[PDB]
DNA sequence: CTGGAGAATCCCGGTGCCGAGGCCGCTCAATTGGTCGTAGACAGCTCTAGCACCGCTTAAACGCACGTACGCGCTGTCCCCCGCGTTTTAACCGCCAAGGGGATTACTCCCTAGTCTCCAGGCACGTGTCAGATATATACATCCTGTG
DNA sequence: CACAGGATGTATATATCTGACACGTGCCTGGAGACTAGGGAGTAATCCCCTTGGCGGTTAAAACGCGGGGGACAGCGCGTACGTGCGTTTAAGCGGTGCTAGAGCTGTCTACGACCAATTGAGCGGCCTCGGCACCGGGATTCTCCAG
C-alpha cells in the first residue's frame, strides 16, 4: 500500500540550499519525522489558539500566532516573516 | 536571650511550610509585571486576577528551585545555597 | 529599577518555604536574574494570547495559557 | 498547484488536506496551509543549511543522522525547538569538562 | 414519547454523560463518537474525582475541619504517589508546600 | 452569560465518599480545572490512538487504552475496571 | 537473569560517552536497575499500543509513539 | 609501557563521543527486552526495528544520565561519579 | 549532665461575619424517536518477516595482578551570615471618582465546505555509479620516564 | 625540577569495491477548478464593570547595624579501590537454511453513529441565611539554652 512521505519536498529543500549535497535514508527519515513533529506541534497550538477565542476558523493570524508561541525568537519572526510573505503572495 | 544560629531558621521553615500565603508583597510585584511588560506592549491594563496568576506561578516556581538548589548543596557537604547550586540545579533541569 | 522592589526578606521567606536553612549573601541577586527571565517568558506568551484576542487588557485566562503552554499547568484560576 | 501560487517547496494542498482531516478545527480557512507550508519549509531549510555545513566538516558530501545532531544541537534556537528529541545514530557532541583534564 | 432520562442515570454515574459527549464532538477529536466513549469517560473522570476528595476528605478530617480547602487536595496529591506522579507538573494555587526539611539540617 | 462547570457533580461524589464534607469555593475551582485537565488528557490521547490506528470513531476501547496510557499503575487498573463496569451497565 | 548481558565494559562505554572519567565499582549495579526502570516504562506503554491494534508484534511505530508520550520524541523510526 | 590512570579514560571519552554507534551488544539487550516484555504479555513478536528503537532511546537516556551525574560529581568536587551523583541528578530532572 | 528561665507555639473559648449551601424561576441542551449511509467487523487469502537452528570466527567479556591518585577524614582559620533590637518606608486598607474597554446584540456578507470532473504531481519500482566503508602503510602527535 | 626520546595511538593519503542514492518510468488517486449554499465572523453601537488614578491613615515590614559562632574552605595525610594491562574463555556476530505465524489486504454487509425536529427537566443564575472559620486574647506545654 502506498505511503506519502514529505521526502521530495525535504529534497528540494536540500538541492535549494545546498545544490551538492545529499541525503542518507536514515536522515530523511529522521527530516520526515521533524517536518510531522513540528506539523503537529504548530497545528495542535492553532488549533487550541482557535478553540480558546470561540472561532471555527484555523486562520493565517491563528498560525503566526502559534508560530510565535512555538519558536524561540529570531526563529519565530523568520518565521512569520517567511509567512506572511507566502499569505501574501498566495492572495497576489 | 539569644538563639543559636539556625534554630530560627528551622522556625522559618516549620513555619511557612505550614502557611500557604503569598510571600512577596503584591504591589512591587504588580510594578514589576507591568514594567516588564512596557517592552511587549505599551498602554497595557492587567486584570488583577491575571497579576495574582502571575504570583503564584513565580512563587510556586521559586520555591521549586529552592528545593533543588537545596538538594545540590547538599550534595556538596554544605548547608548554605549558592548561585552555583542554582545554576547546577537549573542546568540539570534544563533551563 | 522595579526589580529591586522584590527583597531580600522575600527571597529568604521563599528559600525557607523552600526547606533552605542557610543563605549566601549572593543569592539574592541570582534569584532576582531568575524571576526576571521567568516572568519575561510567561508574559510574553500571556501579551501573545493577548494581542491575538485583539484586547488591550491581560486577563488571567492569557497568563494560565500561556503557563500550561510552558509545562506549568495552574490550577485554581478557571 | 497552490505551492507554485505561493511561491513554495511544500505541498500547500497536501498540507490543507492534513489540516482538514486531522481533526484541527471544523474549517480552515485558505491563508492557513500557506503559512504553515512556508514556515515548515523555512525550518526545514535551516537545519538542512546547518546539517550540510556539519557534513563539510566530517568531510563528508552526503547528509547522515550524525551531521543532523551536530547541526541541532550546535545551533541555540535549533536545540531550545527540539530540546527533547533523540536524533537516531545522532551521538552526542564532544564535550569534556574541564575538570577532568590533564 | 417517554420520561426523558439521562444516560448517567443509565450507567448508574454521577457525571453528566450527555455534556462530556458534547464537549468531545466539539472539540476536535475524532470525526464521530461512539455510544460508549461518553460513559466510560465520564466514569474514568468520577473514579479520579472520587479518589481526590476521599483523599482530600480525610487530610481535611486530620486537620478538625469540615470543608476542604486547597491545603487538603494539595496535601491529598502530594501525598498520594500516583496522585502526585499524575499531577506532576501542574500547580496548585493557594496549595503550598509538603512539609520536608532535609535530616542534615537539623 | 452562561458558565458550565462540574461542581454540582464533584458534590454528588463527595457526598457518596464524605457525607458531612463540604468544600470552598477554591477547592471547587481546583476540581474543576483538575476535571477539565484531565478530560483533555485522555480526549487527545484517546484522539491520536484512533488517529494511530486510522479510525474515525472514538469509542470505549479507545478511551480505556488511554486511560492505561495516562494513568499511573493502580490508577489506571481500577480506573479501566469502572468504565468497562459503567460502559456494561449503560450497554445493557 | 539476563540484565546480566549489559555488561560492565558496556556501562563503561556509555559513560565514556557520557563524559565520565572515572567510574565508582557500584555504578554497575545503579546503572542496570536505572535501564531496567526505564525499558518497563518505555515496553510497557508499547505493548499497550500493540495490544489495542490486536497484534502479537510489537512495531516500531509502538515504541516510536511510547518514547513521544513520554516526552522523549525520537527521530528517525517514522 | 603503562599509563596512568586515566589518560586511556579520556581517550576512550574522546572515541566514543566522536562515533555513533550503539554500545550495548544487540543480542544481550534483545533478550534482556524480550525478557521484560514477557512481564506484559505471552508469546511476543518484535520486530528488528522495534527492538533498535528501544535500543537508541535507552542508550541516549543514559548517556544524558551520565552527563548530568558527571555535572553531580563535578559540583561535590570529585571526578568519580558514583550512585549518589546518579540519585541527585534523576532526582532533580523529576525521576 | 541536669535544671530552671525564657521564648515560641499551641490549645481553649468567646465573637462575629461572610461565604457555602439550599431553594426558586427558567431556559436550552440533553433525550426520544426515526432515517440513513458508511465505518468497521469478519472471513478468506497472500506472503512477509520473525523465530529457530546451526557452524565458525574472533571480538569482547572475564578474571587477575599491581600501583597510584583520588576520596575522605581531620584540623584550623576567618569571615560572613544569623539572631535581634531600632528606625524608616511604603505597603496596605478603605474609600471616591472617571471612563476604557470587555462583552453583548444585530446584521450582513463573503469565505469556506461540499460536489463533481479531470488530470498531473507524487509514489512504487528499477537501475547504475560514485561516495563512502574498509584496509594499509605511514607520518606525525602524545604521553611518560629517565636524565641532566 | 624541565626537556629527550621512545613507545603508543591516531590522523592521513591511497587503493578496492559495493550498495545505497539519485534519477527516470508508469500510473492513479488525490489535488485543482468551477460553482452553489449557508453560516462564521467582521462591524458598529451600546452598556456597565472593572481598571486606573488619587488620597489619607496605620502599622507591618524592610532596611540597618551589631556581636559572635559556626560553617566554608584550604591544607594534609593515608589507604583502598579503580585504572591499566595481560592472558583465557565464551558467547556474540554473521552467514545461511527452513518453516509458519500473523500482518496486511480485500470484499461483504450490517449495525452504529450523525443528523434533525420537538419536548422537557437538569442545571444554572440569583438570592438569602446561618454556622464554620477567622480572629483576638489569654494561659498551658514544649522546646531551647546557658550557667553551674
Amino acid at each position: 500500500t502506498r505511503k506519502e512521505s514529505y521526502a521530495i519536498y525535504v529534497y528540494k529543500v536540500l538541492k535549494q540550499v545546498h545544490p551538492d549535497t545529499g541525503i542518507s535514508s536514515k536522515a530523511m527519515s529522521i527530516m520526515n519525522s521533524f517536518v510531522n513533529d513540528v506539523f503537529e506541534r504548530i497545528a495542535g497550538e492553532a488549533s487550541r489558539l482557535a478553540h480558546y477565542n470561540k472561532r471555527s476558523t484555523i486562520t493565517s493570524r491563528e498560525i503566526q500566532t502559534a508560530v510565535r508561541l512555538l519558536l524561540p525568537g529570531e526563529l519565530a519572526k523568520h518565521a512569520v516573516s517567511e509567512g506572511t510573505k507566502a499569505v501574501t503572495k498566495y492572495t497576489s | 536571650h539569644r538563639y543559636r544560629p539556625g534554630t530560627v531558621a528551622l522556625r522559618e521553615i516549620r513555619r511557612y511550610q505550614k502557611s500557604t500565603e503569598l510571600l512577596i508583597r503584591k504591589l512591587p510585584f504588580q510594578r514589576l509585571v507591568r514594567e516588564i511588560a512596557q517592552d511587549f506592549k505599551t498602554d497595557l491594563r492587567f486584570q488583577s486576577s491575571a497579576v495574582m496568576a502571575l504570583q503564584e506561578a513565580s512563587e510556586a516556581y521559586l520555591v521549586a528551585l529552592f528545593e533543588d538548589t537545596n538538594l545540590c548543596a547538599i550534595h556538596a557537604k554544605r548547608v548554605t545555597i549558592m548561585p552555583k547550586d542554582i545554576q547546577l540545579a537549573r542546568r540539570i533541569r534544563g533551563e | 529599577d522595579n526589580i529591586q522592589g522584590i527583597t531580600k526578606p522575600a527571597i529568604r521567606r521563599l528559600a525557607r518555604r523552600g526547606g533552605v536553612k542557610r543563605i549566601s549573601g549572593l543569592i539574592y541577586e541570582e534569584t532576582r536574574g531568575v524571576l526576571k527571565v521567568f516572568l519575561e517568558n510567561v508574559i510574553r506568551d500571556a501579551v501573545t494570547y493577548t494581542e491575538h484576542a485583539k484586547r488591550k487588557t491581560v486577563t488571567a485566562m492569557d497568563v494560565v495559557y500561556a503557563l500550561k503552554r510552558q509545562g506549568r499547568t495552574l490550577y485554581g484560576f478557571g | 498547484t497552490r505551492s507554485s501560487r505561493a511561491g513554495l517547496q511544500f505541498p500547500v494542498g497536501r498540507v490543507h488536506r492534513l489540516l482538514r482531516k486531522g481533526n484541527y478545527a471544523e474549517r480552515v480557512g485558505a491563508g492557513a496551509p500557506v503559512y504553515l507550508a512556508a514556515v515548515l519549509e523555512y525550518l526545514t531549510a535551516e537545519i538542512l543549511e546547518l546539517a550540510g555545513n556539519a557534513a563539510r566538516d566530517n568531510k563528508k558530501t552526503r547528509i547522515i543522522p550524525r551531521h543532523l545532531q551536530l547541526a541541532v544541537r550546535n545551533d541555540e534556537e535549533l536545540n531550545k525547538l527540539l530540546g527533547r528529541v533523540t536524533i537516531a545514530q545522532g551521538g552526542v557532541l564532544p564535550n569534556i569538562q574541564s575538570v577532568l583534564l590533564p
